[PDB]
């Protein structure tokens, strides 16, 4: 049994500037930063000014404890460096390109040509 | 030079005063003492002061560099249109989740005490607590 | 601050263009969706914010949007608005994270005043607009001009990496000239306190930075020493600056390719020789009147029996002071300036000895002496006017016959008459302003003549520091010359980026036939052709007797009929007339035209002075013509104007040019205040709006065919991965099977041509056949932008702890 109130509640200010409440797009990267993906249904189905108290009850439900990073990679795989990179740009990303090469660094010591996406789930993991 | 050897007489036991009660006085003559500083006398001394030891961690203690320009960093972070203001629940925020952080109770009656509006200016409450 | 004007031209300017995208196929309103709106009590409450961002609420109709503001903070009221109210949003776009506004996703005008807000906020005050670079005044030192920066900007390897900044201009217009033998010229341009001439200081002082020494160091002090001195004589506070320009500047240099000036050339233009007499409230006259009187010591006002700066008549009493500014630390500047631009302790000595006469002239009095209606000196100032004429090396009693004694023409015939006390004053001020401009002018020709090369210039870096577009109710000549000027500028700029898009067309094979081209061409002859131009009747106007101002008018009506670029005026159609200028009708008033036009020292005054024994006194007037009958137009602020502009402009069209477009944010000289109405009416004044317009025309989006399959890979990876077809037919092949009309794209010679709108569909493309990265993509870049967040709080962390700190040390007072 593990306790992730103080990080839900740290993320929440994090991404909405310190507010109790969050914007909706702020708050697609917040539930994001944590794995969380949502339909264009539940999408909105959810209130429209969502509050701290609000993001704490969804993100207890939503949560993956056990494969916070499920949706980069499921245990229930590898891809080229380019080709990473391309889609990471193709799909607007708002990530520098200083962030990627860290994050390659960082997931791809040794400078593979080949990127393992159960590692990026795994370090990315470890950063939470 | 008297308010120091006075306050050491208060809280001291076989001659060493504990960590916790030198800050206490440190407050009690105007400084300001973090964790940090608490930390640094930790590594040299132990937890129990002997009177020059006190007076070497009130030294610590000065921090000079104090100004409303080092104080407002934080606050000024997350003054996204530069306003000057932040609202009480912005730095209420901030308060009780980083650094040496304070409880709820503590930062909402360090705001409540500052002003009774709901935006702050930053710069003033600074300056406030700064003297 | 904010004027209704100001309101009324600033609504104006904005338009709606690009529809808002605010309902997914299904007809819901996308969750969250943001726009900008130019309706909110925020706006109708605070005059710096034109427009607000809100969020579209679940129900809105297409045909009527309910949205609800976010930003500035709200009350979470639903309103409704018109869509021809709503602008496109850029939502989650870094501000900083590149430098030309073109690349943001919609340029539309709330968008592209928050692109350079949150800039500005972030003490980034420089932005481009191909080929236009934007500079905020931030009203205080940011720290990034100093020797280090400059170094910084010189010595990096790949300028690109760095952002935009007057250094990066003054770099590539360096590195252009040395690497292809092309003179430059750098245009500062934009209104009252700006900070052009800010600009054009940092410039020269990385111009002047060489990466290890200049044995030229003579010449280039002698340039650099000129700042103070030009400013000193021709920069007056107003209300709007403490330092303003009352000239336009033109420079030429010569920089080695390490950095290092070697020679150089100054022009001044349309010194404001008016404010020599009178200021209006708050305003002093030129900085060197209140150094000079006082800078100078017991002895120096011993020899010119100076009084104090409250006792001239012809500096206002009250504006002596001005915050902020030094003068008499300021006079020590300007004396060794003097000195390194080799005048000896003699020239500067005459310098200021004609200063000191000419205000002293000022303070001799005139009355009228009947027997008639006479003018005489007034008895009690006969010694301060020969004192004044003694300290401008001058003849007394030659000074004062042409003052007092007038000649006219009746008949064929020369009768000798008086000047009355109000024509005689004229005579007076005239000759106080002549002095005051040439000596202005011979410094300059003291200064070219020490730094020019003696050939001429082979290749030279010029730069331009003017006033843009300037439009006031009441616009007078000195704005007309002004306009005049930046409509011949615009022309240029319209053709530069014409050639050069022509130019990359024709390298790649494109057809041009569909390029675009919107000339002023029309408008620059209703203002200068010969025989048929404002200029021309303005001219003809004053050469000819009985001139009137409402006759120039009259005469403009009826001869520019044949373009509708002159308009005569509604309300006062004599004497008020309107110009239709690129950036729209501007009103002029012709009252006075004829009086300042013709305000130049003529006639047997000017012969008196060349008679002075003193050698610098001589040279002020040296070789001008004598106008013994009537008067031409060799004595006609516009008709010489015009020469020195067609001079000037022939230069600067051989050069290649660089625009930098100043923009002051708000008008209380203060940092961080951002007054919206204000800089969207610069927007427009500096063609900053049509830039983008410009070159988002025709095939604007150009990538080498290998640039192109890094960037469109996936829109076909079948297509884009065929080892058996070359890089130019793979492309082809992906467009081919893309969607796109062939109207949207075209195979250059090296690179792939695409319109605007088929670069976002081939985008939008690529972005739907990866659908199943969609996911993985948003929890990578969410995961990390959270880090990157709590990065930039670790750094202030220090700080709270301080905060905190303190906070504990006051709970214990209790
Ligand atoms: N880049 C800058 N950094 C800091 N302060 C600046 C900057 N540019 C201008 N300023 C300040 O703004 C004042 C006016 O700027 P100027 O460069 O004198 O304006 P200007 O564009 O030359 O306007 P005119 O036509 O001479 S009235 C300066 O004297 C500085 O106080
Ligand atoms: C009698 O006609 C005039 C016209 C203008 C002036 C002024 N100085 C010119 C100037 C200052 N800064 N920039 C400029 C120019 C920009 C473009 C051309 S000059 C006084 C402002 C004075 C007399
Ligand atoms: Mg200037």
């Amino acid at each position: 049994a593990s306790d992730m109130e103080e990080k839900f509640r740290e993320a929440f200010i994090l991404f909405s500037s310190c507010s109790d409440h969050i914007e909706m797009y702020k708050f697609f990267e917040l539930m994001n930063s944590f794995g969380i993906i949502l339909t264009n249904d539940e999408k909105a189905a959810l209130p429209n000014d969502i509050n701290m108290d609000y993001w704490l009850n969804f993100a207890k439900k939503h949560y993956n404890y056990e494969q916070p990073f499920k949706h980069i990679n499921n245990v229930n795989v590898q891809i080229k460096i380019d080709n990473f990179l391309g889609i990471m740009k193709a799909l607007d990303t708002r990530l520098t390109e200083s962030d990627l090469n860290i994050l390659l660094q960082i997931t791809n010591p040794e400078n593979k040509s080949t990127l393992n996406l159960k590692t990026v789930s795994q370090k990315l993991t470890e950063s939470i | 030079e008297s308010d120091v050897r006075i306050y050491f007489n208060e809280k001291s036991s076989g001659g060493k005063i504990s960590i916790d009660n030198a800050s206490y006085n440190a407050r009690k003559l105007g400084l300001a003492p973090s964790s940090i500083d608490e930390k640094k006398i930790k590594e040299l001394y132990g937890d129990n002061l002997t009177y020059e030891q006190y007076l070497e961690y009130l030294s610590i203690c000065v921090h000079d560099k104090d100004n409303v320009e080092e104080l407002i960093k934080m606050f000024a972070h997350f003054d996204n249109n530069c306003t000057g203001y932040l609202t009480k629940s912005q730095m209420k925020n901030i308060l009780t989740t980083w650094g040496d952080a304070l409880t709820d109770q503590e930062a909402i009656d360090a705001l409540n005490a500052f002003s009774s509006e709901d935006n702050i200016d930053y710069k003033l409450f600074c300056e406030d607590i700064l003297q | 601050a904010v004027t209704n004007e100001e309101i009324k031209t600033a609504s104006k300017i904005v338009r709606r263009v690009s529809n808002v995208e605010a309902f997914d196929k299904s007809g819901s309103v996308f969750k969250g969706y943001q726009i900008w709106t130019d309706i909110s009590p925020t706006i109708e409450n605070d005059p710096n914010i034109m427009f607000v961002k809100c969020v579209v609420q679940q129900g809105s109709k297409k045909e009527k949007l309910t949205v609800v503001q976010i930003d500035p903070p709200g009350t979470g009221t639903p309103y409704d608005i018109d869509p021809t109210h709503a602008w496109n949003c850029n939502s989650q776009v870094d501000p900083m994270s590149f430098g030309d506004i073109g690349l943001l996703n919609h340029t539309n005008i709330p968008c592209v005043l928050d692109f350079l807000k949150h800039r500005y906020l972030k003490n980034q005050i420089y932005t481009t607009a191909v080929p236009l670079i934007v500079a905020i005044n931030p009203y205080k030192d940011l720290g990034n001009t100093t020797n280090e920066w400059i170094r910084r900007y010189r010595d990096t390897a790949d300028h690109t990496k760095l952002p935009p900044h007057v250094f990066t201009c003054a770099r590539e217009a360096l590195s252009n000239l040395h690497g292809v033998n092309k003179s430059q010229t750098i245009i500062v341009s934009g209104e009252s306190g700006a900070g052009k001439t800010e600009a054009t200081k940092q410039i020269m002082r990385y111009f002047a930075s060489s990466k290890s020494g200049n044995m030229d160091l003579r010449i280039q002090t002698a340039i650099m020493a000129a700042n103070p001195v030009l400013e000193a004589f021709g920069n007056a506070k107003t209300i709007r600056n403490n330092n303003s320009s009352r000239f336009g500047r033109f420079m030429q240099l010569v920089i080695s390719h390490e950095g290092g000036i070697r020679y150089g050339s100054v022009v001044a233009f349309l010194l404001e020789k008016s404010r020599i007499i009178t200021q209006d409230d708050n305003e002093r006259s030129y900085h060197i009147f209140y150094q000079f009187l006082k800078g100078a010591n017991s002895t120096m006002k011993s020899k010119f029996g100076l009084k104090g700066v409250t006792e001239y008549k012809l500096l206002n009493p009250n504006s002596t002071e001005v915050s902020g500014v030094d003068d008499v630390k300021d006079f020590e500047e300007v004396i060794e300036s003097l000195k390194n631009m080799e005048l000896s302790e003699s020239d500067i000595e005459v310098i200021f000895s004609i200063v000191a006469g000419i205000l002293t002239l000022g303070n001799v009095r005139l009355i009228e002496k009947q027997e008639s209606d006479a003018a005489a000196i007034m008895d009690e100032d006969m010694g301060v006017f020969n004192k004044a004429c003694e300290l401008m090396y001058l003849d007394p009693e030659l000074i004062k016959r042409e003052i007092l004694i007038k000649v006219t023409v009746a008949g064929g015939t020369k009768i000798e008459g008086r000047w009355n006390k109000n024509d005689a004053e004229v005579l007076k001020s005239s000759l106080c302003k002549a002095m005051y401009e040439k000596l202005f002018l011979w410094i300059i020709r003291h200064l070219n003549s020490r730094i020019e090369p003696e050939g001429g210039f082979k290749t030279f870096m010029g730069m331009l520091d003017i006033f843009g577009f300037e439009v006031f109710k009441n616009n007078s000549l000195e704005q007309l010359f002004i306009n005049i000027t930046n409509e011949m500028l615009q022309k240029n700029f319209v053709d530069i980026v014409f050639e050069r898009e022509s130019k990359l067309y024709k390298d790649e094979g494109i057809s041009t036939a569909e390029l675009k081209y919107t000339s002023n061409k029309e408008v620059i002859n209703v203002l200068c052709e010969k025989g048929k131009s404002v200029l021309s009747y303005l001219e003809d106007q004053c050469l000819a007797p009985g001139g009137t101002d409402e006759k120039f008018v009259s005469s403009c009506a009826t001869n520019l009929k044949e373009n509708n670029k002159f308009t005569p005026a509604k309300v006062a159609s004599n004497k008020n007339f309107i110009i239709q200028h690129t950036i729209g009708p501007i009103q002029y008033c012709a009252e006075s035209f004829l009086l300042k036009n013709k305000d130049v020292l003529r006639g047997d005054l000017v012969e008196v002075i060349k008679d002075s024994p003193n050698p610098i006194v001589q040279q002020l007037f040296e070789g001008q013509v004598i106008e013994k009958g009537k008067i031409a137009k060799g004595s006609l602020i516009g008709s010489q104007f015009l020469n020195q502009l067609t001079s000037l402009m022939n230069l600067i069209n051989s050069t290649e040019p660089h625009f930098i477009r100043c923009i002051k944010p708000n008008e209380n000289k203060k940092p961080l205040e951002w007054c919206e109405p204000k800089i969207l009416i610069q927007l427009h004044a500096l063609s900053i709006l049509e830039a983008l317009v410009l070159r988002q025309l025709g095939y604007s989006y150009r990538r080498t065919f290998e640039e192109f399959l890094y960037q469109y890979k996936f829109v076909d990876i079948a297509a884009a991965e065929d080892s058996s077809v070359e890089n130019q037919n793979k492309c082809v092949n992906i467009l081919k099977l893309s969607g796109l009309s062939e109207s949207m794209y075209k195979i250059g010679k090296s690179m792939v041509f695409l319109k605007q709108e088929g670069a976002k569909i081939l985008t939008k493309i690529q972005r739907e056949k990866l659908v199943e990265w969609e996911n993985c993509v948003s929890v990578i870049e969410a995961a990390i932008l959270k880090h990157k967040y709590k990065q930039k709080v670790n750094k202030n962390i220090p700080s709270l702890l301080r905060v905190q700190a303190h906070i504990r040390k006051k709970m214990v007072a209790q």
